[PDB]
């Protein structure tokens, strides 16, 4: 276990025509992205 | 009426260090502007009747004549002002301003200015 | 109503243009006069009301003393219900633009000659 | 002429950005300027029923956005403007309406009276 | 030393540009917002007065 | 339609403009995959003229197979060797894209023509996939190739 | 059909009931984007009417436009403004589905009869998206928009 009072960042494909994987990462990483301090996100995928 | 004329003016609107006031400024030019288009619609005058001729074609044609009277001889007043003191509210607001912002605000300015000379030096 | 259509020769070609007040109009499908230009469409999209407004618009040109945009208006109405044409009077004369225009109305009524004949008068009226 | 070339050219492209590499989803700012211009001018086009009018205050309101200058606000707003522009320069560019109704052309004297008074109109409509 | 030269030097200019653009600002503004209203109050009642001896004759 | 159909028996050359393609702006408007005369030749039109029309209405035709992939599938995106053909159909396009010359009048554009050889060796050009460096729209609407050399140069700004 | 055709000329108010809607299930099943009357205007009911029904009427046209790509591809990978826009542009199509007091034995159903102001309010509010955060069926056979948000609870 680790904590921090305290890299956000999601893992997509670069290309749709598949399915709501892109909408779940969207979704959940701004699902996220208000609760924390330093706010910054990194997208992998497209 | 007939009524005179002052134009935008945006700097003027923010400022308004009566606090009471601020937004309304903004909405109140666009109030204005609701009456500068209205006014600038419509013209002030219909036309007149020739009511003799309208007598020639009215068999009734005392009635032309008695409407003609108290039409014609009639003048119903300017709708009236109720509010002046606006200008006023103002202008004494502007010694507001300036006397008692100009001075202490003037008065500030020297010091700097009186610093930076011998900074300069 | 006959007469025919005159030759090559008496015409001139465009080169004025014909306004409507209608942007998109005048711009992109820029009309002249003399012209010919369908208006083709479904119903009533204020079907008709695009004929109203740039006949209204033609007023200020017709307040104009010109006649190269004083511009007589001619309305054929084919098949329209005097309803509806009592409506497009209507609202020609409360723009009275109508002092400009022939209205031909062979509304809905009308024996079917009528309202065939009718362009044919119009076309002749506008000769 | 001296907009409407431009426009039905741009509009062109805004049309048809709808369909390649579109049919509904995208993003790219430059291009996304053409379509928010592009969007700004189907407003500007955007005549409601009901609207007679005279083409330089056509021109007028569309060489604002032509010109880019309005872009920014939101179609919404625009119309809004659109209007209060016009009693604007009705008023007070009547003096230039005068003369680029006489010009027939937008004199680039006329132009410049445009730019600033545009922009100026703009910040009035602030500011 | 050269420090603390150009502190006062920002400090001292920033002092005079923004009370001097406070001053200009306030009168003419100022006077520019009872002339507008005014206008817009009298414009109105011109058209109010007017439009109905139209109004009416009609 | 019947009539046409009869028509084109008669026919020994046909100019089937594509209103479609006039859709997509152009002028030439033409049809081109439709635009024929059944007496090109590798002999009379000799086999250059010949072949590389006949490679061209070739690419064209694949050019619309692709068409195929890409309306739903994509637009400045999938497989690119094919965009490389696309591209170059679509410099063929536009290079196909000549100005009206007297319709300059409403265009602006002062119509060109090109005489057959450097036309063939136009296209063999950019067949030769030359101007791949260079790109589309200063293709278009032109006459000689040069013009859209020089046009690439005023699109650099 | 030239029958109808031309019986459209004569029209002033068009009632097109639309089998499609009404497969949806839906008694209304109306077609608006067909049944147009020449009297609704702007003018004649009420720009509010028009507007908040232009956005409607586009929604809805635009979705018409929809429905088809979608019919390939789900909205899935297609915009999700466009998601929320659709359902509520349906949503908005359940809203003016509406109980028949009379067809009460048909509809099982109780009619409703709902006056303008509920009637605008109702657009308004979905367009607000205010409604949004809901359920489609919920705008189904609803009497005032407020039967929506009843039926919203007895639904969740």
């Amino acid at each position: 276990d680790i904590k921090t009072p305290e890299l956000i960042i999601g893992v997509s494909s670069d290309r749709g025509l598949c399915g709501a994987i892109h909408s779940s990462v969207a979704k959940q990483m701004k699902s996220e992205a208000a609760n924390l301090k330093e706010v910054k996100i990194i997208g992998v995928g497209d | 009426r007939k009524l005179a004329l002052k134009t935008i003016d945006w700097v003027a609107f923010g400022e308004i260090i009566p606090r009471n006031q601020k937004a309304v400024a903004n909405s109140l030019k666009s109030w204005n502007e609701t009456l500068t288009s209205r006014l600038a619609t419509l013209p002030e005058k219909p036309p007149a009747i020739d009511w003799a001729y309208y007598k020639a074609n009215v068999a009734k044609a005392g009635l032309v004549d008695d409407f003609e009277k108290k039409f014609n001889a009639l003048k119903v007043p300017i709708p009236e002002d109720k509010y002046t003191a606006q200008v006023d509210a103002e202008e004494k607001e502007d010694v507001k301003s300036c006397a008692e912002f100009l001075t202490q605000s003037k008065t500030r300015i020297q010091e700097y200015e009186k610093e930076l000379e011998k900074m300069r030096n | 109503v006959g007469l025919k259509a005159p030759g090559i020769i008496p015409r001139i070609s465009v080169r004025e243009p014909m306004q409507t007040g209608i942007k998109a109009v005048d711009s992109l499908v820029p009309i002249g006069r003399g012209q010919r230009e369908l208006i083709i469409g479904d119903r009533q999209t204020g079907k008709t009301s695009i004929a109203i407004d740039t006949i209204i618009n033609q007023k200020r040109f017709n307040d104009g003393t010109d006649e190269k945009k004083k511009l007589y208006c001619i309305y054929v109405a084919i098949g329209q219900k005097r309803s509806t044409v009592a409506q497009l009077v209507k609202r020609l004369t409360d723009a009275d633009a109508m002092k400009y225009t022939i209205v031909v109305s062979a509304t809905a009524s009308d024996a079917a000659p009528l309202q065939y004949l009718a362009p044919y008068s119009g076309c002749s009226m506008g000769e | 002429k001296q907009v409407a070339g431009t426009m039905k050219l741009e509009l062109a492209q805004y049309r048809e950005v709808a369909a390649f590499a579109q049919f509904g989803s995208d993003l790219d700012a430059a291009t996304q300027q053409l379509l928010s211009r592009g969007v700004r001018l189907t407003e500007l086009l955007k005549q409601g029923q009901y609207s007679p009018m005279a083409i330089e205050e056509q021109v007028a309101v569309i060489y604002a956005g032509v010109r880019g200058y309005l872009d920014k606000l939101e179609p919404s707003k625009i119309t809004k403007f659109e209007n209060a522009f016009l009693s604007h320069v009705i008023s007070q560019h009547q003096a230039l309406l005068g003369k680029i109704r006489t010009d027939g052309k937008i004199s680039e004297e006329s132009d410049a009276k445009l730019k600033e008074i545009v922009t100026n109109f703009l910040a009035g409509f602030e500011a | 030393q050269l420090e603390e030269v150009k502190q006062a030097s920002i400090k001292q200019i920033q002092d005079a540009i923004d009370m001097e653009k406070s001053q200009q600002a306030l009168v003419q503004k100022r006077h520019y917002l009872f002339d507008v209203q005014r206008n817009n109050i009298a414009m109105a009642l011109e058209v109010t007065y007017r439009e109905r001896l139209h109004r009416v004759y009609r | 339609d019947p009539a046409p159909a009869t028509t084109f028996a008669h026919l020994d050359a046909t100019t089937v403009l594509s209103r479609a393609i006039a859709e997509l702006g152009i002028y030439p408007a033409v049809d081109p995959l439709d635009s024929t005369s059944r007496i090109m030749d590798p002999n009379i039109v000799g086999s250059e003229h010949y072949d590389v029309a006949r490679g061209v209405q070739k690419i064209l035709q694949d050019y619309k197979s692709l068409q195929d992939i890409i309306a739903i599938l994509g637009m400045d995106e999938l497989s690119e060797e094919d965009k490389l053909t696309v591209s170059r159909a679509r410099k063929i396009q536009r290079f196909l894209s000549q100005p009206f010359q007297v319709a300059e009048v409403f265009t602006g554009h002062l119509g060109k023509l090109v005489p057959l050889k450097e036309t063939i060796k136009g296209f063999q050009q950019i067949l030769a996939g030359e101007y791949d460096h260079l790109p589309e729209q200063a293709f278009y609407m032109v006459g000689p190739i040069e013009e859209a050399v020089a046009k690439a140069d005023k699109l650099a700004e």
